[PDB]
């Protein structure tokens, strides 16, 4: 099953990274929950771990196991591996491998700083505030590999559109390479912010650096980043989710549409994360408002589509009236329940998300606790259950080692406890930044600066606690389906259960138009030109480079 | 059947597509509204406005705390405000209420933020650079300065006071 | 078979859940003003 697909291997070592670095990075969780509810449980998790030095070591940790680490693990694997298996073509194995050396090697080398409380930065790292060399050199490292993942599914799309001269991209492939197409465009940020200034400053190259450039760029990587996050889920909730459903996707073009306008505007908006900022014209930062609320429109397309085919999947299965449907689904499968719980918690995370975009109205909760109440609703649920629920058709699909009853079971525990665990902390996290709770704060060192907050606090508590279960419920799961010598390779020679998807006769115009990928991308880089183009050539005409601190 | 209800499917995907813009028109339109009235004051100035954070409590208006507030207009008044590892310069500040306060704040470290409880002042601070805010208070007493931007161990003990004066 | 019920209640929590955020928000700026 390694021979003839060895881009199986290949994907299950991307996962277990990924899941891995979850499992650490969630560690912290629960007690930054506690901390959130006002309870200090510090001490307890520096008798357990005694390397921990600080909260913002720990949120630090956090952010780059959780946000940055698992959730590209999990893209590089999902992005690459469904591509191939539709296309039955065999990724450059070569190429393969150095891509996921090459986040090793990056992960490993940040991790010794971080771990020896030298990066105490967080997953902003926003200068002034200055980490260690190592901790940058490997970040670096760890998203360059995602240049050498590009480069395996361009080729792949390369290859099968000679083998296949006239024929319409498939469709998880044509997700794919818009996709990575995306991301390339959208990493420049990053990779400029690192080349140009945050290696020759802790190499100690130059005594300065800029900071509004220096969160300038990164922004034009922090938000499309998001969607790397995202997309990898969305691709398999179109084309995985329905049959799990029992049913089908209502609709191949709309997918395509959908991404389109993704690989076309998740770039040019960075300016949402930079209301609060100084030096950048107000007329650029509407401009960024109203491109921020038009990638709202495929999440929206993406929220009928997407329950049309649930319905119609319902209905097959006898699903009775205007709610019947929802009955009839298989609430029996995690891998159908997780993404589903996901979706679920994602109506409210995007109308947060909304709000925050509205220019003005961003005042109210940037940098409060509110912030980070939108965004586990929509990575730490959406992302993360969606990946956890795809362990059960994923991981069997690998390695060949079959489910059990008792394992589908206390899945879902597992994915039950954590989207509730979720949906708790949510509101509470939400209700404190109402209350002006600042997020990125030890506030239970601090009992008396938040009376006012006193009830969501209980709430946070309670998520504490119950994400707390969840999550070890997660490791036991987790390492007892990798922990078995059960093995029938059958299966892992079985068909990824990809759906059956509706089309109609109006498609192929419309399918056609949007598989000129070479015309959209540039269209995507002129949206990025003149989005950033005119405040960066302003930037880098009054550069005031700062020196760093370490405040840690 | 399946055919039928994928012209369905489709139609009611344009209907809802052609709704969405709609509403998001009209929170364009709403948006555009705040920008119009006094509650846009809060957006950051645009103008870049370079100093030097190693200089700036030695030299020029952020130096003397004592010289912080200053009578710009017959109901206008700047503040020179500094926010630093771990607290806020002048301590408390000190202004009248029904008057237009233009703060202008930088750091001398790394960045800040500058959020003002009860209000829309919520503004980051970076070394190197002065961060223009305008706002008139309607409510006299103690409004509390939180630092929501981490900065450091300290920060979540980085607090200020502005008081305006009834 | 038919009109997709299931969706259009999907959708129409989705809008009103969007209107209570944005709204509640636009009222909290206001206040603050
Ligand atoms: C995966 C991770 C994330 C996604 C996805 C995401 C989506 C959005 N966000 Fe966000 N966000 C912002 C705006 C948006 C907008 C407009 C969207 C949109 O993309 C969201 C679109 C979503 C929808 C339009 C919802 C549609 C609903 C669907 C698709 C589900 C339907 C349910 C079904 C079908 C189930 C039915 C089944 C049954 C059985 C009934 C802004 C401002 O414009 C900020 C800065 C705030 C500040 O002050 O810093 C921000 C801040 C963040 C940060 C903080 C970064 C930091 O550390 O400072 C993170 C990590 C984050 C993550 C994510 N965010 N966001
Ligand atoms: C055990 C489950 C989790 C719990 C209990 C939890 C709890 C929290 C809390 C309370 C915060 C706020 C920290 C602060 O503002 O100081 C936070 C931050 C964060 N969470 Fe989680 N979280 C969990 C899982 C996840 C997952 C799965 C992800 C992404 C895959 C994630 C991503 C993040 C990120 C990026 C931050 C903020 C880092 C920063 O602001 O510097 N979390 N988490
Ligand atoms: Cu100053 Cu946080
Ligand atoms: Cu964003």
């Amino acid at each position: 099953v390694y021979e003839a697909y060895p881009e199986k291997k290949a994907t299950l070592y991307f996962l277990v990274l990924g899941f891995l670095a979850l499992i650490v990075g969630s560690l912290f969780g629960p007690f930054q929950a506690l901390n959130y509810g006002n309870v200090d449980a510090y001490p307890l998790l520096k008798r357990l771990l005694p390397f921990v030095q600080s909260y913002y070591q720990g949120l630090t940790l956090h952010g780059v196991l959780n946000a940055i680490v698992f959730t590209q693990l999990f893209a590089q694997a999902i992005m690459v591996y469904l591509p191939a298996r539709e296309l039955n073509m065999r990724p450059n194995m070569g190429l393969m491998w150095l891509s996921w050396w090459m986040a090793f090697i990056g992960l490993v080398v940040a991790a010794l700083p971080l771990l020896a409380n030298e990066a105490t930065v967080l997953y902003t790292f926003y200068p002034p505030l200055k980490g260690h060399w190592a901790f940058y050199l490997g970040a670096s490292v760890f998203v360059l590999s995602t240049w050498v993942s590009i480069y395996i599914v361009l080729d792949l799309w390369r290859r099968w559109k000679a083998a296949n001269p006239g024929k319409v991209t498939p469709l998880v492939t044509y997700m794919a390479v818009v996709f990575w197409l995306m991301w390339f465009l959208a990493s420049l940020g990053l990779v400029l912010e690192a080349v140009l200034f945050l290696l020759p400053w802790s190499f100690g190259l130059v005594e300065g650096v800029d900071p509004l450039v220096a969160r300038t760029l990164f922004w034009w990587t922090g938000h499309p980043i998001v969607y790397f996050w995202l997309l990898p889920a969305y691709a398999i909730i179109y084309t995985i989710l329905p049959k799990q459903a029992g049913g089908k996707l209502v609709s191949d073009p709309m997918a395509r549409l959908a991404f389109l306008l993704f690989l076309l505007l998740s770039t040019p908006v960075g300016f949402h994360h930079q209301f609060a900022d100084p030096g950048i014209d107000p007329t650029w930062k509407m401009i960024h408002s109203v491109l921020t609320l038009f990638v709202a429109v495929p999440s929206l397309m993406t929220a009928f589509t997407v329950a049309a085919s649930l319905e119609f999947a319902g209905r097959l299965r006898g699903g009775r009236g205007l709610f019947g449907w929802i009955r009839a689904l298989p609430w029996d499968n995690p891998a159908f329940v997780a993404p589903v719980l996901g979706l679920l918690g994602f109506i409210p995370g995007g109308a947060g998300g909304i709000v925050n975009a509205s220019f003005t109205l961003d005042y109210v909760v940037h940098n409060t606790a509110w912030v980070p109440g939108h965004f586990h609703l929509q990575v730490a649920s959406l992302v993360t259950l969606t990946a956890m629920g795809s362990l059960y058709w994923l991981l069997p699909n690998l390695t060949g080692k079959p489910i059990s009853d008792a394992q589908r079971r206390l899945g879902l525990a597992v994915v039950w406890l954590w989207f509730l665990g979720m949906m708790i902390m949510a509101v509470g996290l939400h209700w404190a930044g109402l209350l002006n709770v600042p997020r990125r704060a030890y506030i239970a060192q601090v009992p008396d600066a938040y009376p006012h907050a006193a009830v969501p606090m209980v709430f946070n508590v309670l998520a504490g606690i119950v994400l707390l279960v969840a999550l070890l419920l997660f490791i036991y799961g987790l390492f007892s389906v990798l922990l078995s010598r059960e093995r029938k390779p059958e299966l892992a020679e079985a068909p990824l259960p990809f759906a059956e998807v509706i089309s109609g006769p109006e498609d192929r115009r419309l399918v056609l138009a949007m598989d000129r990928i070479g015309f959209w991308f540039a269209v995507a880089a002129i949206l990025v030109v003149l989005a950033y183009g005119p405040t960066l050539v302003q930037l880098f005409g009054h550069l005031n480079p700062v020196p760093g601190w370490r405040l840690w | 059947d399946e055919h039928k209800a994928h012209k369905a499917i489709l139609a009611y995907e344009k209907g809802w597509l052609a709704f969405s813009l709609a509403m998001l028109f009209v929170f364009i339109a709403l948006i555009a509204y705040t920008l119009a009235t006094h509650t846009a004051g809060v957006i950051p100035a645009g103008k870049l406005e370079r100093v030097d954070p190693t200089t700036v409590r030695q030299e020029g208006p952020w130096a003397d705390p004592a010289q912080a507030v200053v009578q710009t207009g017959p109901n206008q008044y700047t503040v020179y405000v500094l926010a630093f590892a771990f607290g806020y310069q002048p301590n408390p500040i000190e202004v009248p209420q029904g008057a237009e306060i233009v703060f202008k704040i930088t750091s001398p470290d790394v960045i800040h933020g500058f959020h003002v409880e009860g209000t829309n002042i919520n503004v980051e601070v970076l070394p190197g650079e002065v961060s223009t805010v305008r706002y008139t208070f309607k409510r006299p007493g103690e409004y509390r300065i939180i630092c929501n931007q981490y900065c450091g161990l300290g920060h979540q003990n980085m607090f200020g006071t502005i008081v305006v004066k009834e | 078979e038919e009109k997709p019920k299931g969706a259009l209640a999907v959708i129409l929590v989705l809008t009103l859940t969007i209107l209570v955020f944005w709204l509640g928000v636009y009222a909290v700026f206001f206040a603050r003003g």
